[PDB]
């Protein structure tokens, strides 16, 4: 739900412009993943 | 009422009934005169200021260059510090310095001494000035085509009349060379001693 | 599409340009080959483009290979390090990186020798010309008729214009030029000049 | 004429320089990632909380 969250800040896209301001975005979507995993702890197929 | 310092260069404009004379000299100024008429002194007086604006300098123009195909219309001066003005008669204002040749990069390290223009191509006119004389369109700032460098300096250099190719340069170092661009325009055609004096002047029948 | 717009219009021309102007019509057919782009269109999948771009790759290499000689020969034939700059201006934004390059490093000492040439001749004229300028003799460097004491002063300024006209061109010139130890030594004999 | 043309895309280049790049371009864009991050840390949490 998080990522189809992240997903629809992606799917959403018109394919006008995005990069310019979505490779600034890319940071803090790649550090809510980061967080996700430390939230979850018991998260089985983790490496998957 | 005559202008003041030696006079450098003395012309006919062939575009009257009268014979009239201009006469462009080293106190920085340029006059035209009426030979029927001298009366007190030439009808027309400019002084050649150079860069406009709110900086005026005088500065002695030592060639002046008048062709029939170009026409009593524009009239072309070589000053002192390098540059070439050209100064258009006009009925409404008594003179425009509409022109300024080589006012940056065709600045001459030494004085412009003969402006010229060949007599079979009227747009394409060249001066010779210091070590090396150089070639200007009519409408560009900068020379079209720089040539080598000389021996001494290049007291006077003319066109020829019959063949637009090839213009003549006289050093002065008392060596004469023939420049001719039908062939080869990286060397000159010959190069001949005409005596161990050096050459103060280069005319050329018409 | 900067190499067709080129006009040097220097030394030999026009059999000059209509081989430039084939060079320019090369690269228009290369792109009509690359540019009809049947399927292609930059898929990843595809290994077809990367096929086409070897093909293409030669093509560049073969229209920079012909720049690299025609700049050459048009670099000989000026004979002037002005006329030799002018040309280098011109091809400023048209040096195909490498290849292009590799050739610029070969220009540059040449370009250095002959200024070597001109500050030579210029000392050597000065010394000849400053004994009569100084006695005030016949023939002298000075133009026409000037003040013989302000126009020393007015001829030394006419040498130096000429010599310092080349350094600043000089300094433009990339590729650390200035390391160079000849071009180095050139600078020695203009400083002490 | 071309020379011309090609020295006058020189001064313009300068100019170019000049105003794209300024001293501490990408310090200003690191504080804005920064405030991005900060609120889509405080969005994540709401996120785990719902569950």
């Amino acid at each position: 739900l998080f990522t189809l969250k992240d997903l629809f800040s992606k799917l959403q896209e018109s394919q006008p412009s995005d990069f310019p301001t979505l490779y600034e975005l890319f940071i803090p979507i790649m550090h809510t993943i980061l967080l996700i995993y430390n939230k979850s702890k018991t998260y089985n197929q983790p490496p998957r | 009422n005559s202008h003041y310092e030696p006079v450098t260069h003395f012309h006919w404009l062939m575009s009257k009934t009268g014979s009239e004379c201009v006469t462009t000299s080293t106190d920085g100024k340029v006059m035209w005169w009426d030979t029927r008429k001298f009366e007190a002194g030439p009808v027309e007086k400019l002084n050649i200021i150079e860069g406009l604006g709110e900086n005026e300098e005088i500065i002695g123009g030592t060639a002046l260059e008048y062709n029939v195909e170009a026409g009593p219309s524009k009239f072309l001066i070589g000053t002192e510090s390098g540059s070439i003005l050209t100064a258009n008669k006009k009925l409404k204002k008594p003179v425009e310095i509409t022109t300024r040749y080589g006012l940056d990069q065709g600045r001459h390290l030494g004085p412009v001494y003969s402006i010229n223009r060949s007599n079979q191509n009227p747009k394409y006119f060249l001066s010779v000035g210091d070590w090396s004389c150089k070639i200007w369109v009519e409408d560009l700032k900068t020379p079209i085509i720089r040539t080598k460098y000389h021996g001494s300096y290049l007291s006077d250099g003319c066109w020829s009349p019959t063949r637009s190719g090839a213009f003549f340069l006289v050093r002065r170092d008392g060596w004469m060379d023939v420049w001719d661009y039908y062939y080869r325009q990286n060397e000159i055609a010959f190069s001949h001693k005409v005596s161990d004096s050096p050459l103060t002047c280069i005319k050329i029948n018409q | 599409n900067k190499l067709e717009k080129i006009e040097l219009g220097g030394t030999k021309g026009k059999t000059l340009t209509e081989s430039i102007a084939q060079i320019f019509k090369e690269f228009e057919e290369a792109v009509q080959a690359f540019t009809s782009v049947s399927y292609d269109i930059m898929n990843i999948a595809e290994k077809k483009f990367d096929d086409d771009f070897y093909e293409f790759r030669s093509k560049i290499k073969e229209l920079e290979r012909r720049l690299a000689s025609v700049i050459t020969q048009g670099f000989d034939d000026y004979d002037t390090i002005y006329g030799r700059f002018k040309l280098l201006d011109n091809f400023e934004g048209l040096l195909t990186r490498p290849i292009i390059a590799d050739e610029l490093e070969k220009k540059h000492i040449v370009l250095l020798e002959m200024y070597k040439q001109d500050l030579k001749q210029v000392q050597s004229i000065f010394l000849e010309g400053k004994q009569f300028v100084d006695s005030m003799h016949e023939n002298a460097p000075l133009f026409l008729n000037m003040p013989p004491i302000a126009g020393a002063l007015t001829w030394c300024k006419s040498l130096r214009d000429r010599i310092q006209e080349p350094i600043e061109k000089l300094a433009q010139l990339g590729q650390g030029i200035t390391e160079r130890e000849e071009y180095k030594d050139v600078q020695k004999l203009y400083t002490s000049i | 004429k071309n020379l011309e043309t090609i020295k006058k895309q020189q001064e313009l280049a300068k100019r170019q320089v000049q105003k794209d790049m300024g001293s501490q371009k990408e310090k200003w864009e690191k504080k804005k990632l920064e405030m991005i991050e900060t609120a889509e840390a405080s969005f994540h949490e709401n996120l785990a909380k719902n569950p």
